[PDB]
């Protein structure tokens, strides 16, 4: 589990070393803050339909009484591309409100505890996770246990073994085809059928598809050589 | 010998998981996976 | 799920063919690229936001042929052979349900002209400059993400999202729920027939349901609407004077020589300029209420489709077993499975 | 005894009620005495 953790982090420092697409959500947030500040420098250029961009231009040219109209209609431009950026800019500070929350909501579940929350801290089932800085930004290492080798087994939901029917405690039936197990249900761990790995609930005539196998019980053992010390003790006692 | 294609887009690997009224795979093994998630 | 794409290119919307308006239009600068970035913007977002609400998987699983699911019936809800589209006999009622306007499929004249032009709003639409484009994913490959996930539940149980598909027999699933809820797996075994009997009735119910009442898909009839309205109000608004002697630039053109045209067009390309402005700032914050729902439908997809959530109330009212998505136009509709 | 677990005295749980708890090695144990005892009454006669 270490050697595939220290390869896996190891994966990372590649990775992020490697590949220029990964913090595409990070660097479009600084070329959209860049883009628009540029567009907004950009409209300073506009005419508006006034004889210049350049309000000096303007109050070289023309006295008071009409160079206010000039100025009025650059005043009128650029206080439009002024409620433009801003507009645009409270919007997606939404969308990065949104985004600070979901990192934030990430932070408290995933890196201060574990989450039982199917994909919400990456892909697998979570074990942990680590919080690292970025620019503008959060990136989580989210480590998680994924399930690899399979087999296939015969299973069945129920065991009979006195017309008492039996289910497993914690964990699944399974069959090798030969003999009759029960295993946790994520990791293939098999052990022999008995009355501490299951719990009985009513006769096999109700659960659809139950199956004969015998149920140990770990007791009878401890009976059974007690039983056999009390006959060699009884039979020596023939003789005295 | 380069050009610009166009298709249909696959939406995956088709795969017919091998379902029965009595079949269960069970994992003898894992990967501890590390991933990265990144956000503004 | 997602809402209408939409590109307006802001020459045609304010100019409309004048090349004597598009040289004024310029000296207002920048602000047609960022109507046509927003919009493209919207757009994108939009293939974004189904793309994290079904494509939760990278493998295209499919129902066995033998439908022996321990007496559950999922025949209405999993994909039809027989439809030419592989919707589910639910999801087609729900593509039914909501209707719509301009799918992007190709509109080319003989539709556009004669008898249609009088009652069609979306020829009118196109022929001002507003366009609808068509979803990068068809309903055709929605609906197969849809059954890739259906068909995953129902034969593998959580385990196809966390790794591969793991088979299991579906009332040995239905168990592994039952003790999610707190329930002792036996109460599932002992009462089975019962318990599909109950779930088989229940499917039944919203199959009548969404024949029978029109209230059901308010929620993505609401955004279909919205979509059409805001465009409506935007064709509407070249009919405007904003103070100018005609709504049309021909007429001013026609009566006007440019020492005046150029006064009554500045009014028009304004006023223009100032409604696709507002349509555009309406659509960004709309767009953000979608991507809540998007990003919000993900989580549901993720909790309650791939899993089996503790979270009460989010999965449905109940204690929560498991959940079917079904497509529908522009969204996703959960048939959410709950012990109560 | 398989049902519920034990911790301290009965003198601290507020509302706390008497009912006897079985224990399944208990009868074990006892069909074990009735079998020593029929063994030992037969080992009276030899
Ligand atoms: C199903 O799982 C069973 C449990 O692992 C397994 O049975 C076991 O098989 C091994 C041999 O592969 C036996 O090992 C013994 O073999 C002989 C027996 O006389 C001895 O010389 C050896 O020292 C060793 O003890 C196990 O005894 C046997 N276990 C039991 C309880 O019978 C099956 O083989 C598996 N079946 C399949 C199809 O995989
Ligand atoms: C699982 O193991 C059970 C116990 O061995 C077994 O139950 C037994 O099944 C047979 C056949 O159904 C019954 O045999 C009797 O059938 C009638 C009377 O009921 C008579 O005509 C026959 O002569 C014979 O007496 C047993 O009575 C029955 N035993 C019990 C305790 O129910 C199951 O059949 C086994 N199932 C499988 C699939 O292995
Ligand atoms: C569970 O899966 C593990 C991989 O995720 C697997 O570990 C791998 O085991 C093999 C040997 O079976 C190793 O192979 C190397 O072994 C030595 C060098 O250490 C050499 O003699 C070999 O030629 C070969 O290079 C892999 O390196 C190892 N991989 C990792 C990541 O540790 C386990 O074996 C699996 N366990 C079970 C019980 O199935
Ligand atoms: C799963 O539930 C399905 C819905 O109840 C069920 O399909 C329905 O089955 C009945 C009985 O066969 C059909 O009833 C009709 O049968 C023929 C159809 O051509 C007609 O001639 C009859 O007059 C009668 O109306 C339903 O029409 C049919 N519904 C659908 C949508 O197919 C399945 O049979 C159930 N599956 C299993 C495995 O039991
Ligand atoms: C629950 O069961 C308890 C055990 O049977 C029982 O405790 C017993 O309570 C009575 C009354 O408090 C005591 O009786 C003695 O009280 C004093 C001496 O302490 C004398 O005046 C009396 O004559 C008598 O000897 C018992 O000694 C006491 N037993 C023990 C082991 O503490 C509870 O009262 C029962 N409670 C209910 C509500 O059923
Ligand atoms: C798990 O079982 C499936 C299918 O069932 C098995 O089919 C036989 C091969 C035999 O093992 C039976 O006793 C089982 O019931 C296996 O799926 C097959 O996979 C191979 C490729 O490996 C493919 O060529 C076959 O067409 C598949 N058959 C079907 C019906 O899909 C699967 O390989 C088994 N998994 C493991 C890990 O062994
Ligand atoms: C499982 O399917 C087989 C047919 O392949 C059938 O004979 C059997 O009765 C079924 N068993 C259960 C428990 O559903
Ligand atoms: C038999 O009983 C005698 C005492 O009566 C004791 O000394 C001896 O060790 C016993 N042997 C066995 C094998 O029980
Ligand atoms: C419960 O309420 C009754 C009165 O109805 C009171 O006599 C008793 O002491 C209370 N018991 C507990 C365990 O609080
Ligand atoms: C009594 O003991 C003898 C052996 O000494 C044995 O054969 C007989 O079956 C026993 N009977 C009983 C009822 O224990």
């Amino acid at each position: 589990i270490a050697n595939q953790f220290n390869s896996a982090i190891g994966k990372i420092q590649d990775s992020l070393s490697s590949t220029a697409s990964a913090l595409g959500k990070l660097q479009d947030v600084v070329n959209q803050n860049a883009q628009a500040l540029n567009t907004l420098v950009k409209q300073l250029s506009s005419n508006f339909g006034a004889i210049s961009s350049v309000l000096n231009d303007i109050l070289s040219r023309l006295d008071k009484v009409e160079a206010e109209v000039q100025i009025d209609r650059l005043i009128t431009g650029r206080l439009q591309s002024l409620q433009t950026y801003v507009t645009q800019q409270l919007i997606r500070a939404a969308e990065i409100r949104a985004s600070a929350n979901l990192a934030a909501t990430k932070m408290s579940e995933c890196v201060l505890g574990q989450s039982k929350r199917v994909d919400f801290c990456g892909k697998g089932y979570h074990l942990m996770s680590f919080p690292q800085s970025a620019p503008h930004g959060v990136v989580f290492l989210h480590v998680t246990y994924v399930p690899a080798q399979e087999k296939n087994f015969t299973t069945a939901p129920a065991i009979c073994h006195d017309g008492k029917a039996h289910f497993p405690r914690e964990g699944v039936f399974v069959s090798n085809g030969t003999d009759w197990f029960v295993t946790q249900r994520n990791f293939y761990e098999p052990q022999i059928i008995t009355t501490d790995n299951t719990f009985v609930s009513g006769n096999c005539d109700v659960v659809i598809g139950i199956v004969n196998n015998t149920v140990y019980d770990p007791l009878q053992p401890e009976l059974d050589s007690f039983k056999e010390e009390l006959d060699k003790y009884f039979k020596n006692h023939t003789s005295p | 010998s380069q050009s610009i294609i166009a298709y249909t887009m696959s939406l995956g690997a088709e795969n017919s998981v091998a379902y029965s009224n009595n079949s269960i795979a069970i994992p003898t093994n894992f990967t501890i996976s590390v991933t990265t998630e990144i956000l503004p | 799920v997602s809402m209408t794409k939409t590109s307006v290119d802001c020459t045609m919307y304010i100019c409309g063919d004048s090349t004597e308006c598009s040289n004024l239009l310029l000296q207002y600068g920048s602000f047609c690229t960022q109507l046509n970035r927003a919009l493209t913007g919207i757009a994108v977002e939009q293939d974004k936001n189904t793309q994290e609400v079904f494509a939760q998987v990278k493998q295209i699983y499919k129902t066995p042929p033998i439908k022996d699911f321990g007496g559950f019936n999922f025949s209405q809800i999993l994909p039809d052979p027989s439809k030419p589209s592989k919707r589910s006999f639910i999801e087609d009622l729900l593509f039914n349900k909501v209707t719509l306007a301009d799918a992007g499929f190709i509109k080319q004249y003989g539709d556009c002209l004669g008898d249609i032009a009088a009652r069609d709003l979306i020829c009118a639409q196109k022929f001002n400059g507003l366009t609808v484009l068509p979803p990068l994913l068809t309903d055709e490959m929605i609906a197969q993400y849809t059954s890739a996930l259906l068909a995953g539940t129902i034969t593998s149980g959580w385990t196809f999202g966390a790794g591969a598909a793991l088979q299991i027999p579906f009332a040995m699933q239905m168990a592994y729920r039952f003790n999610g809820i707190g329930v002792t797996q036996n109460v599932l075994y002992e009462n089975q027939k019962l318990i599909a009997n109950q779930f088989n009735s229940a499917i039944g119910k919203i199959q009548d349901s969404l024949s029978s009442t029109a209230s059901a898909l308010g929620k993505l009839q609401d955004v279909v609407n919205q979509n059409a309205q805001a465009l409506n109000t935007l064709v509407k608004q070249l009919s405007s004077n904003f103070g100018a002697i005609s709504s049309v630039l021909n007429d001013i053109l026609s009566r006007l020589d440019k020492v005046e045209a150029e006064v009554q067009i500045d009014r028009l390309i304004t006023g223009r300029l100032q409604s696709l402005q507002t349509y555009v700032t309406q659509q960004l914050i709309r767009a953000a209420e979608i991507r809540a729902s998007a990003n919000l439908a993900a989580t549901k997809m993720s909790e309650c489709v791939l899993g089996q959530s503790k979270r009460v109330d989010f999965c449905g009212k109940g204690y929560h077993l498991m959940s079917f998505p079904q497509s529908a136009p522009h969204g996703v509709v959960f048939l959410h499975v709950t012990y109560v």
